[PDB]
RNA sequence: CGCAAGGCUGAAAAAUUGACGGAAGGGCACCACCAGGGGUGGAGCCUGCGCGCGCGCUACACUGACAGAGCCAGCGAGUACUCCCUUGGCCGAGAGGCCCGGGUAAACUCUGUCGUGCUGAGGAAUCCCUAGUAAGCGCAAGUCAUCAGCUUGCGUUGAUUACGUCCCUGCCCUUUGUACACACCGCCCGUCGCUACUACCGAU
């Protein structure tokens, strides 16, 4: 802001600056930097951790059960099991958040939709 | 990667209604920046709100930039506008006639870049997911009524518009003897619009210039020797597709090469070619009193 | 006219034209139903001669009666009394003289006049969830039927 | 205004009913009649486009606890004839016990 | 239609978007890869040019390195 | 060929486009049509004005092709539907 | 309101950067070759386009007919849907309502009975097509444009032959650029323009 407003470097950082934000999904536009004024809050971090964007995507019930079954091993972001509650997922890699491979709360999950497949 | 499409589809549409909001607030942000340079008083309202001085400090340049043109709107298209080479495929409905797939292939000939694909026995939704995982730019479905085709549905993709529209008065290029006609030259064409003046014809002259690969942009307005021609009277896109010489610095000859349309749209949805609930952006009014007599385009 | 076969949008209309010249000369008018509904006469029916395919704003229902409001213009009559009253004039009568003197009845139409409507309270059917869709939403908005 | 009309200029418009050759087929629907078809056309839409939308955007690995204290909608191959897209509910009663049972029947 | 066609080709003005550099935001001089007061806002630029590389860094490895 | 290419070859055989000729290639042309010519070019590089069958003649008959204008025909039409 | 708003007049260039080619070498193409398949074109019906033309539809027999047995889908639910018009009679002062007459598959599999019998699969051309593709089959819908003379979905059964090459027909491009190591190549060719200078020719 400090800089003045017709700046090449000004514009370019500002880009910058707002892309890795919204890439990491703690702002949720892209084309304001009040956003980074008072947008950009430890409870936006917060809410990027792993245990509160799996309640999100209902891959739990509750943040406490979340953050309990996370701690027991089910949730693997990706390729690898995460047993850390504080692995912070990007925007990118909410896309990969899923269950482990021999997941007891996987064959729940398919034991009540009536696919469970023991192969 | 279906995740990945939904996520990114959602994460589009609340973009948007952030930017409506914004739009709303830098209309009055405007006049703050306008009255401080050239001091011409402004309203109460505007100069008495805190929290707006307070965040302008921070958002003068993208209004700057904005005025400018250093910067390009949140859209489908600015994304990979000239970086890629738009792959576009052309399908028929279901069991084709023989004229209907013979003006399919000619109009895959208009596109340099495109390809054509038998239907057979092939499931819409299948076709829209083989589409995202081949990642291609667009894909257009054919009607025919009796061999005499009668749509268009021009849909992009990941999550783009569809633009359906009717066709009127088609003359094939399958209709002219092969002593007259011959195989069409694929260089990349050049594109006229003529007659798009509201936002909404910005935004068919969008969705339909990116469906072409882009320009080299060092010689172009001497180079290339093709050209398709879009212009629209009483909101009927017609569309003719020719090649020309240019016998003198001041003459020029053209010869149609391609097939004429006359194409009208009728349904403009913000959201691909399966989702039959998207949300419209606009739809051909009839059965209305004045839908006759307003103009859009 | 009336309706025929009754899809969702488009409806065939039968008793109203007598061929399809009619139909052609017809075509692209803007008709309507007795409820509101507008629509346009699309295409002249090929095998019932005088029928015809017009697509409506909405569904349509088969009680319904769709008609085409034409303007047919109407000369007056070239009709002059001198009203020679000292020599003698004849005077043309009025319609009802003429009726009680030739013995004719006044045209009255029983589907022309009013009569009280006895409406029933309109009471829709539930809701009817698709198999498949409702077999595939999630678990939070899962419908619980016993 | 509303002083500057008559009574003839108040006088209500009277309603035409179905013809009599043609009262089989239920009542002449009207613009008011059909507002109320309309309604609830719209309104059945709303809830299944809603629905078809909640359906789309559903994570395949979501996790429930009462999924291990309800029965799923199954398919057509697992429930059989008998399939319905709802999940069956609990009509209340239970399996009884044998004790409770000789009780009732001494009762009997 | 034929002498619009004729007036644009001529007086050539096309609406073809046209292809643009990839690295137009980076590279905006366009510069080949093969062999080749005032002083306070430079000051603040190469200010800003070193908060930047320190909290891209955190940034990308508070992620973990998905960017 | 193409119809590109063969526009092309045509004005070359017209001389419309070839090569910018010297002062001594003029004094050969004045030492030494071309309309009438160019009609037949500009009306058969344009075939979508005229409606032709693409099969041709179906039994050959010899004794001693632009079937229709729909585009003048239509023109015509609705200049007898203004008178 | 002021300017615009006064007719040497009477319709049909730029270039030190430009104009057009040729030869060599590449890349691609069911508008190319190669191997096959399928339409249309023969008879009838009809939308459409301008009597003609195709696009669909139907009929045309070994892949047969008759009678049985068995066994398979998917999309589809707006108090909403109905094919006519009539001979009579009922109850109808009258308008109507009644009654009786006249005009969740196809396919497939198995088992038997009879046996080519106006009971004949489309010429020249021209076009299209490379894997759940060609082709057969039915079921459903009718979504503000188009479409019932049909349109669009949806399932079912599911092959032959290419999958190489630029030889033919073409299309695009290199011979300037756009990156540097290894490694390789080694001044492509023509007809004119334009500019600068030099001298020539002959009238004023």
């Amino acid at each position: 802001s400090l800089l003045p407003p017709d700046n090449e470097v000004r514009r370019k950082h500002e880009t910058l600056l707002l892309d890795k934000l919204y890439d990491m999904g703690i702002l949720s536009t892209k084309a304001k930097l009040s956003a980074v004024e008072h947008n950009v809050t430890v409870s936006a971090f917060a809410r990027r951790r792993l245990p509160v964007v799996m309640t999100r995507l209902r891959m739990a019930e509750t943040v406490q059960a979340a953050t309990k079954l996370i701690e027991q091993g089910h949730v693997r972001v990706g390729v690898e099991e995460v047993r850390d509650p504080a692995f912070l997922v990007t925007r990118n890699m909410e896309d990969f958040v899923t269950w482990t491979v021999g997941s007891k709360i996987k064959q729940n999950i398919m034991k009540y939709r009536d696919k469970l497949d023991d192969f | 990667m279906l995740r990945k499409q939904a996520r990114q589809r959602r994460d589009y549409l609340y973009r948007r209604a952030l930017l409506l909001r914004d739009a709303e607030i830098a209309e009055k942000r405007a006049k703050l920046r306008a009255a401080l340079a050239s001091g011409k008083p402004l309203d109460p309202k505007i100069a008495n709100d805190k929290e707006l001085r307070k965040d302008f400090d921070y958002d003068v340049s993208r209004d700057i930039a904005k005025e400018q043109g250093e910067i390009d709107i949140d859209d489908e298209y600015s994304e990979l506008s000239g970086i890629v080479d738009p792959r576009v495929l052309v399908t028929t409905s279901r069991d084709p006639s023989s004229r209907l797939m013979a003006f399919s292939k000619e109009i895959r000939l208009m596109f340099p870049t495109a390809i054509r694909l038998n239907r057979g026995n092939l499931i819409l939704p299948d076709l829209v997911m083989s589409a995202q995982r081949e990642r291609l730019s667009d894909i257009i479905l054919l009607h025919e009524h009796r061999g005499t085709p009668t749509a268009i549905t021009i849909s992009h993709f990941p999550h783009g518009p569809t633009l359906m529209a009717s066709l009127h008065n088609v003359v094939l290029r399958a209709d002219i003897p092969k002593s007259i006609k011959g195989t069409v030259s694929e260089s990349y064409p050049h594109l006229i619009f003529e007659g798009f003046r509201t936002p909404l014809g910005q935004r068919v002259v969008k969705i339909l210039k990116h469906l072409f690969p882009p320009r080299d942009p060092t010689n172009n307005a001497k180079s290339g020797n093709r050209v398709i021609t879009f212009v629209n009277q009483d909101d009927c896109i017609e569309v003719r597709h020719h090649v020309y010489v240019r016998t003198n610095y001041n003459s020029v000859e053209l010869s149609e090469v391609g097939p004429r349309f006359t194409m009208r749209p009728f349904s403009i949805t913000m959201g691909t070619l399966e989702n039959k609930d998207a949300d419209v952006e606009w739809h051909l009014s009839q059965y209305t009193r004045t839908g006759r007599k307003k103009n859009y385009f | 006219g009336t309706p025929w076969k009754i899809f969702k949008n488009t409806a065939f209309i039968k008793d109203m034209f007598n061929s399809s010249l009619e139909i052609a000369k017809f075509e692209g008018a803007a008709i309507r139903t007795v409820s509101g509904i507008r629509g346009q006469i699309k295409r002249a029916l090929s095998k019932p001669e005088g029928y015809f395919r017009a697509t409506f704003e909405d569904k349509i229902l088969l009680s319904d009666i769709v008609i085409l409001k034409a303007w047919y213009p109407v000369k007056p009559k070239q009709f002059y009394n001198p009203a020679t009253n000292l020599i003698g004039w004849q005077s043309m009568r009025l319609t009802g003289e003429i009726r009680r003197a030739e013995n004719i009845p006044t045209p009255q139409n029983p589907n022309s006049t009013y009569r009280k409507i006895e409406r029933p309270e309109r009471h829709f059917n539930p809701l009817r969830v698709p198999k498949n869709l409702a077999a595939e939403l999630p678990f939070k908005s899962q419908i619980v039927q016993t | 205004m509303s002083s500057l009309r008559h009574a003839i200029q108040r006088r209500a418009h009277k309603e035409r009913a179905q013809p009599l050759e043609r009262q089989r087929l239920g009542i002449l629907e009207k613009k008011k009649d059909y507002r109320l078809r309309a309604r609830d056309y719209k309104k059945k839409q709303a809830v299944l486009k809603s629905l078809r939308q909640k359906a789309a955007e559903r994570n395949e690995d979501e996790f429930y606890f009462g999924m291990m204290s309800r029965k799923g909608p199954g398919s057509a191959l697992t429930r059989g004839k008998g399939f319905t897209g709802t999940v069956d509910g609990d009509r209340g009663n239970k399996a009884l016990s044998v004790e409770t049972v000789r009780l009732l029947k001494t009762q009997d | 239609i034929e002498e619009l066609i004729k007036r644009r080709i001529l007086a050539g003005e096309f609406d073809e978007v046209l292809r643009r550099r990839p690295d137009m935001f980076g590279n905006p001089h366009g510069v080949r890869r093969g062999l080749v007061a005032d002083e306070k806002l430079r000051r603040d630029e190469e200010e800003i040019k070193r908060m930047w590389k320190e909290i891209s860094a955190k940034l990308d490895a508070l992620s973990s390195w998905h960017y | 060929g193409s119809q590109l290419k063969r526009l092309k070859a045509s004005l070359r055989e017209q001389g419309l486009i070839g090569p910018q000729k010297s002062k001594k290639q003029k004094r050969q042309n004045a030492n030494d049509q071309k309309a009438e010519a160019l009609k037949s070019i500009r009306e058969q590089f344009n075939p979508f004005q005229f409606k032709t069958n693409a099969r041709g003649p179906k039994f050959e008959v010899t004794t001693n092709v632009i079937k229709g204008r729909p585009e003048l025909s239509r023109a015509r039409s609705e200049e007898k539907r203004r008178q």
